[PDB]
């Protein structure tokens, strides 16, 4: 299976979750739908009149 | 008030400052100056490794500078620009031996990152 997880050999302790930058930057970046709503350049063209 | 009675023990009161196995005494009251309030621990944010302060060895005092201050030194005169987390190590390396030889600085040899406060006592022995 893909996301199966047999034996987690964890050496780590607990890391404090920032809330995807909510704790530092005042905004969460977990939802990737709201990053998609920043405007990206779609196209770029020079107006070429033929006829 | 104002009853001087020295004896064989001396006159004044001696204050202490005990650490792990280092006691260093001053007759005079310190002129404390604290440039910032005490820092929070901050291993929660950037470390999953096992974090431990070695307070039985690291919190001891250690001499990192001694210098003669003569009258030949003029008015605007540096005497020691100590870079203090470095000067604890460079004093030991100035004693011509390694960092692992001193109990205060063996976790600097092992560990990679450090965050902590530093007490500094600049004692003088003027007349």
């Amino acid at each position: 299976e893909e996301s199966r997880n047999t034996t987690v050999l964890d050496t780590t302790t607990t890391l404090q979750s920032s809330g995807f930058g909510r704790a530092f930057f005042g905004e969460a970046f977990n939802d990737l739908k709201t990053l998609m709503r920043r405007y990206q350049l779609y196209g770029q063209l020079l107006l070429s009149v033929t006829t | 008030m104002d009853n001087p009675n020295p004896g064989p023990d001396g006159e004044g009161e001696v204050e202490l400052e005990k650490d792990s196995n280092v006691v260093l005494t001053t007759q005079r009251d310190p002129s404390t100056s604290i440039p910032a309030p005490v820092s929070v621990k901050w291993s929660r944010w950037t470390s999953n490794d096992v974090v431990d302060d070695y307070a039985t060895i690291t919190s001891r005092w250690y001499q990192i500078a001694e210098f003669v201050w003569s009258k030949d030194d003029p008015f605007d005169k540096e005497l020691a620009r100590l870079i203090l987390p470095r000067a604890l190590l460079s004093s030991i390396e100035a004693n011509s031996d390694a960092i692992c030889d001193v109990p205060n600085t063996i976790p600097f040899k092992v560990h990679a990152y450090w965050r902590g406060d530093m007490e500094v006592r600049v004692q003088i022995n003027s007349n």
